[PDB]
């Protein structure tokens, strides 16, 4: 990937405004029950069976925290993403076994909870230069897969 | 395929958000164009493709009749929307890939105008829904 | 969806090729694991996993039951997989993006042992038939 | 994409036998009727409605064989494959504008025509190799769309 200066202004301003602590828990819970398939990863986290469930889990809410936290270090170089994510690729292939077509399934609902969080200010360009930096995340960490 | 949970959830959000249809078609199709530029060709017959067109938003209204169209027909999808599949194989050519872009379009635009009505409940059904739509708009291309 | 003429296309080419179903299972199977091992997880509880498995060739006779399965049930795939689609969503919990996988891994395989049958006309409604067995097999799944 | 020296040996022993002129045809003629809205890219080839026409045209057997040895770049520097195919992905992409999931259909058509001619040779291990080769191929011709 590269970048513009405009899409590298766009990025540094949506993650300088970011509520973490509200976008993540809402972005993992809602692909918990947009593609529930995704909850047999987390049947540790506790209760889950339905959507009221899943959405209240301090779990879940605590590990939506940390995937979001998990693309700071892509937005702070957007040149290296590529290798930025090896290790935590390593990990959701070869440790977690996680499918690699999950990565963009949680991506979309990343961007889904940013454009209800943003509204009208989620104009096309910048759900366009988020969605770039999604995809090259989402490409980086299906990078170790084989 | 969708369930009568589903079709349920569809009817009421629409019950709901439908009075804003011509708006969330042409915000939809904006940022089609936008995000993602190969969608561009299918529309440059119109004098304006630009942010602002007063094309894309007549356009805007036909798609999202299109949708409230599906929800009327959305128990038998294949049938309800077999001339609109006929239009986008045969007459225009649009490549069948499309169909998930302008969805995900679709999807985005109702969370930026309905954040609550468009809860994690009501998108699961929405997509089922939406992806419907799109084998539907697919049953002339092969 | 099936038209008439895929559902006899269909029907003929297993007709021909459905002497050689546990064959082709050991197959589909077996490319499966080593050209996509991210499936072989599933798998992983068996005894062997590794090239040339009893336990890969006994799974294959199965997995084309299930083909010939839905041949019988071409006109209704998702009532007639229903069972197997919620043995893969809730007892074995199969993301269902890997079917896909193994239906390409299918084609692969026909191509290679019935070269003569596997016509392009062939290839097109099976392919469309696939996907429908994707389908019903994704049924249980959201 | 990294290569083994055992990947290499399988995509030069493919190539090497290839015969382009009944691959090439094939596989072409075979992405038109499978996925038949491919066709539009080829409306001035001639006749063309039906599969008896598509696999007989000389204009569609002419261009799947310049297809296939369009792959010939790629197999003699596969660890250049992302710059090896610049202008040609800039050619589908701005002059002819061929949608990019495009490249992955016709893809796995020259692998089903492949495994057809190659039967029981056409092996897992060479079926892995020969679909990671088409894979970065396809990756690179998708490298310059927008
Ligand atoms: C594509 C966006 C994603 C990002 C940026 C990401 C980020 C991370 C982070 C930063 C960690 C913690 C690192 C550690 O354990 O040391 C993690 C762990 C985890 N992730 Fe992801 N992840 C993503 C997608 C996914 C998806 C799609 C799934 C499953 C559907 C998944 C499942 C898991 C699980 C199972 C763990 C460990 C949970 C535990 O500790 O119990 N991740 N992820
Ligand atoms: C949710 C999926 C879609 C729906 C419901 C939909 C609906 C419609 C409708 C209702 C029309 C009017 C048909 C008429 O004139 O009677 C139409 C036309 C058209 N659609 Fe779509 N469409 C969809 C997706 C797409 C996509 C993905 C593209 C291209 C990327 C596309 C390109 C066009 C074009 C080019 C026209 C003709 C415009 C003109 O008349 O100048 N459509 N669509
Ligand atoms: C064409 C698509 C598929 C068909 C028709 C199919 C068919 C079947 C059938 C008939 C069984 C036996 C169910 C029983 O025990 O009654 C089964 C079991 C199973 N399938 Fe599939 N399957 C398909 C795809 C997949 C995929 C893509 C995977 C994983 C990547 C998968 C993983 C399994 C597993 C793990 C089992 C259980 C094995 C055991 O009992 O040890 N299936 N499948
Ligand atoms: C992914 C594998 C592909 C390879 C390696 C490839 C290769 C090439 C080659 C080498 C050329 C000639 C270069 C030139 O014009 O100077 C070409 C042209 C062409 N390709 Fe592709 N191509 C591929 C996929 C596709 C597909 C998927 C389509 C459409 C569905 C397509 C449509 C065309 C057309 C329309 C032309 C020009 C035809 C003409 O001269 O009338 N290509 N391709």
């Amino acid at each position: 990937v590269e970048w513009t200066d405009k899409e590298r202004s766009i990025i540094s301003d949506i993650f300088s405004h970011m509520d973490y602590d509200d976008i993540g828990p809402k972005a993992l819970s809602r692909c918990l029950v947009v593609y529930p398939w995704t909850q047999r990863y987390f049947s540790g986290f506790g209760n889950l069976y339905n959507a009221e469930g899943i959405m209240s889990n301090a779990n879940v809410a605590a590990h939506g925290i940390k995937v979001l936290h998990g693309l700071d270090r892509g937005m702070k170089n957007m040149d290296n993403i590529a290798d930025a994510y090896t290790d935590l690729s390593t990990l959701h292939s070869e440790k977690l076994h996680v499918d690699p077509d999950n990565f963009k399934l949680l991506s979309d609902c990343i961007t889904i909870v940013l454009a209800a969080k943003m509204g009208h200010a989620f104009t096309a360009e910048t759900q366009g230069a988020f969605q770039k930096f999604l995809a090259a995340v989402v490409s980086a960490l299906g990078k170790q897969y084989h | 395929s969708l369930s009568d949970k589903d079709k349920a959830a569809v009817r009421a959000l629409w019950s709901k958000i439908g009075k804003s249809s011509d708006a969330i078609g042409n915000d939809a199709l904006s940022r089609m164009i936008v995000v993602y530029p190969q969608t561009k060709i299918y529309f440059s017959h119109w004098p304006d493709v630009t942010p602002g067109s007063p094309n894309i938003k007549a356009h805007g209204k036909k798609v999202m009749g299109g949708i409230a169209l599906a929800v009327s027909k959305i128990d038998d999808l294949k049938t309800g929307l077999m001339e609109l599949s006929e239009q986008h194989a045969y007459k225009l050519r649009v490549d069948p890939s499309n169909f998930k872009i302008l969805n995900h379009c679709i999807l985005v635009v109702i969370s930026t105008m309905f954040p609550k009505e468009f809860t994690p409940e009501a998108h699961v059904s929405l997509d089922k829904f939406l992806s419907g739509v799109a084998l539907a708009l697919a049953e002339r291309y092969r």
